[PDB]
């Protein structure tokens, strides 16, 4: 799955596994950590 | 003769230029002499004037719907307008508006220009007591180096 | 929007992303929270229409390319060249020289009875053409028919279409003042023309060159209506050789009849007088059969009978009255 | 009154077939007319096409992208040639297939490269033949080789090109 | 020449409808409908639907059924219990996100070891940084 | 020329097309550096509503920009979501606290933004400062680690 998060998110939190679910039969796999797991980016408007 | 007909869309559309872009208010003047506002003059029917406003009176009357009129109590200071009020249909100014129903108050919008205490996004240079020589509290520029410029040697 | 022709060509949804914006258009108007998935009632519904929908996207692609050249087979062959006004041909009969009966009463020619195919031997004529095939029916379209006339397009159709046995023409105009390179007198034209007859092609040029006798060549046959003479020219006289090397997988034999033959097209197609160019006949080799079969190629070219020492690589043109022609008993192949 | 062309798209085509809804027994229901509604405006789509893959293929409006397919069918290959000149010369060639190179004649195939009043012809004595351009709105290098070709086989021509009179 | 204007008219008609609904908007009576199907109401009906307190306040009980009358203690209030018309400026109690000047003792969340960010490190993250380098 | 004229025609065209519809939440760029907004802005910009409360609801889905939505836990607070529409509605989730939505405006509403005394806060960020500056401004983390470095060499 992936999901679209806030600009403020900071780089090196981590998401701890056993402490969320998708929905009411699924959870997360492993441990993952927001850097290195990049797959698509937008960039618009308000960015001197 | 299609020059022609190229002449009259070269200027239609620089009115039309103008119109879109007409800064805060322009004034675009058609070829029948009309005026034609541009879209930041039509917006401001939503826009509210609040100015410093006409401070409440006894008898004069509001004319402008959305004008905002200054009134003082015996004690607390409110700002109240008449949605009714027209041209042709002036509201009739009374006492106080607490029994005039024609008008009722106003609040203020903007907080907007204050840090949210959810990760607030501060610019321009923020400042903080120098912390004591720490644990949580914020550090300062200077505290950060006078705590290593004793570690340097 | 990027579905159906598009200039760039044309594209076909597949079967699944149909489905995807089906639902989710459908989906929107009753909110997230709408059973979808698979086997549930409201998606079977969804994939019975869709399918039956499908159908009509692939129908369109078929219609869309069984009109095009490539894509041309059969019947939609037939009514494609059919739209440029010309037919295939039926069951040809034989001609023959005194199953076969007399062409026309006879005093002091020969035609067969059968319909078709066919006793066609010397001291006891053409045979076959019972079916015109696609091949040579895409073939013989490269050809033009116009009614006009006094034109140089106008004068090489007629020539084709009435003159018996005509293989190949061509035209060299001089329109100036004073003779040109080739000696064409000024304010006249030269035709010249390989095969067919003499006193038949005047007859037809008649017909179809301006009131102006501008013809100018090496032979003349007078006609009248008043009397006048036309002029022409025939060129033949040339037979070419041909040599290929090739490094890599060598070809059996059965290859070789595809390349020999390929190129026998190509080199035969030549205008008169005109040039081959070794790059192009490289291309063809090529393109005869899969790629991936070569690393390097070269073509060598000599006329018959010539010493193998003389086979060159660079490219050649022939004279005014010569034809460039190619046979078998040559390309010879070879594995450097 | 009509026209002979019926290869349209259909004239509201949504609203018929709801009217075939016997007897306005769902209608108003608001949840039948969506289900029905969003099938039927599929078909809105692929009907609209249907016609873009006949009118856009008709060598007036056809693509360079197709338009090479029609051309490559009748021997005119694009060459060097740009869209909007390609599509000139293949209705000259075509068009030269009837043609008989008269006077009449050859200002009625330049009529369609230059207006109405785009063109003149001087004609002179000795095979003198001239062409006058005033108002082109092609570059006319790539299209001369053509302009040769419909003229008789004995011509003697100039051509000088300007812009007005 | 210039028939590029074959495109020019996907935009003039669009440009005609917004107008229209400008119209519409400004000069409507007590609505305008956006190409995404959701309604904007004109300003003479917006005058309307939007919040309205009852203007008279009432005296306070602590006792209880309206989200829109007032009541007066001694100050206006209102039962969404939350105050209306307080005395105090709320400029000079909350700090803009611009240029601001704390005092006492701010606190921030610490952030992860060895960020490299614009974001604000905490007293004992820099302490505990120190070491590393020490070391 | 002509050209250039039509260009102003699309370009005005498409940026009174995005101003006309807009999204609330979305603001519209002038052809100067000015940004214009959306009537969807101006309407809640300035203050509008309608005025029936309405439940909170963990299954329900909001389509409409100027509603007001009363959650509670009796803490009640109005919440509004002006990116919602017909055609991009947004759902009610567990609690309001967690996008879209935003609170109505309080004079104790306020409470939520940082006071100027020691507040805490939930990612704060700041300018980088200059280097080598001694001042009480605040420092970022990059700061403390771009001096660290001169230490470390």
């Amino acid at each position: 799955v992936v999901m679209t998060i806030d600009s403020s998110v900071p780089y090196n939190m981590i998401y701890s596994a056993a402490t969320y679910t998708i929905d009411t039969d699924y959870e997360l796999s492993s441990d993952v950590q927001v850097a290195g797991n990049i797959v698509a980016q937008l960039i618009k408007g308000t960015d001197v | 003769d299609a020059d022609k007909a190229v002449d009259q869309i070269i200027e239609d559309s620089k009115r039309l230029h103008i119109v879109v872009n007409g800064t805060g208010t322009e004034q675009a003047v058609a070829e029948d002499g009309s005026l034609l506002p541009s879209v930041r003059k039509a917006l401001i029917d939503n826009l509210y004037f609040k100015t410093p406003p006409l401070p409440w009176r006894n008898g004069g009357s509001v004319n402008e719907f959305n004008q905002l009129y200054s009134f003082t109590d015996v004690s607390n200071t409110t700002w109240w307008y008449a949605p009714g009020a027209t041209v042709s249909n002036p509201v009739v100014m009374r006492d106080s508006p607490i029994n005039d129903g024609k008008f009722k108050v106003f609040l203020d919008k903007t907080n907007d220009i204050y840090a949210p205490l959810n990760s607030p996004n501060f610019v321009g240079n923020p400042r903080v007591p120098t912390p004591a020589p720490n644990s949580q509290s914020i550090p300062t520029t200077g505290w950060v180096q006078s705590e290593m410029e004793g570690l340097e040697d | 929007e990027n579905y159906g022709l598009t200039g760039s060509g044309f594209n076909l949804p597949p079967m699944d992303d149909l489905v995807q914006e089906t639902k989710k258009t459908f989906k929107s108007a009753f909110g997230e929270d709408f059973n979808t998935e698979s086997n549930s009632v409201a998606d079977k519904l969804i994939q019975i229409f869709n399918e039956r929908e499908y159908q009509l996207w692939l129908l369109m692609g078929s219609v869309y390319y069984a009109q095009t050249m490539q894509g041309a087979e059969g019947i939609y062959l037939d009514d494609l060249l059919g739209k440029r006004g010309i037919y295939r041909l039926g069951k040809t009969r034989s001609t023959g020289t005194v199953d076969y009966e007399l062409s026309s009463d006879v005093q002091v020619d020969v035609r067969s009875i059968e319909p078709g195919y066919i006793r066609d031997v010397h001291s006891v004529f053409i045979d076959g053409s019972d079916v015109e095939s696609d091949n040579e029916y895409r073939i013989r379209a490269a050809t033009s028919i116009s009614e006009g006339k006094a034109t140089r397009p106008a004068i090489l159709a007629a020539l084709l279409n009435k003159v018996e046995g005509i293989e190949k023409v061509r035209i060299f105009n001089n329109n100036t003042d004073k003779t040109n390179s080739l000696g064409i007198p000024p304010y006249r034209f030269m035709v010249v023309c390989y095969g067919g007859g003499t006193a038949e092609i005047s007859q037809v040029l008649y017909d179809t060159i301006a009131t102006s006798n501008n013809t100018y060549g090496d032979t003349f046959y007078d006609i009248t209506t008043q009397v006048e003479r036309i002029w022409h020219t025939k060129a033949a006289a040339r037979q070419l050789a041909i040599r290929v090397r090739y490094r890599g997988r060598p070809l059996s034999l059965t290859e070789e009849t595809a390349i020999a033959n390929g190129l026998a097209t190509a080199v035969n197609g030549t205008m008169i007088a005109g040039t081959l160019y070794n790059v192009r006949l490289v291309g063809t080799v090529m393109s005869s059969t899969s790629p991936d079969r070569f690393t390097q190629v070269y073509v060598d070219i000599k006329n018959k009978g010539q010493p193998d020492s003389a086979y060159v690589n660079t490219d050649v043109t022939a004279s005014t009255t010569q034809v460039l022609s190619l046979e078998l008993e040559d390309v010879i192949f070879s594995q450097i | 009154l009509k026209d002979v062309n019926h290869i349209h798209p259909l004239p509201d085509f949504v609203r018929g077939g709801f009217d075939y809804v016997p007897s306005d027994i769902f209608s108003g229901k608001e949840n039948f007319e969506q289900t029905l509604r969003i099938l039927l405006e599929r078909l809105e789509f692929i009907d609209q096409k249907m016609v873009e893959l006949a009118e856009l293929r008709t060598t007036l409006n056809a693509e360079d992208a197709i338009l090479d397919e029609i051309g490559r069918q009748l021997g005119i290959y694009r060459n060097g040639l740009n869209d909007p000149e390609y599509r000139a010369v293949i209705m000259i060639l075509t068009g030269n297939n009837s043609k008989s190179g008269t006077r009449a004649d050859i200002i009625a195939t330049l009529k369609q490269l230059f207006g109405e009043d785009g063109v003149t012809t001087y004609k002179g004595y000795n095979y003198r033949l001239d062409i006058n351009i005033f108002n082109t709105c092609m570059e006319v290098t790539d299209i001369l080789p053509e302009i040769i070709d419909m003229l008789p086989l004995v011509t003697h021509l100039r051509v000088v090109e300007n812009q007005g009179y």
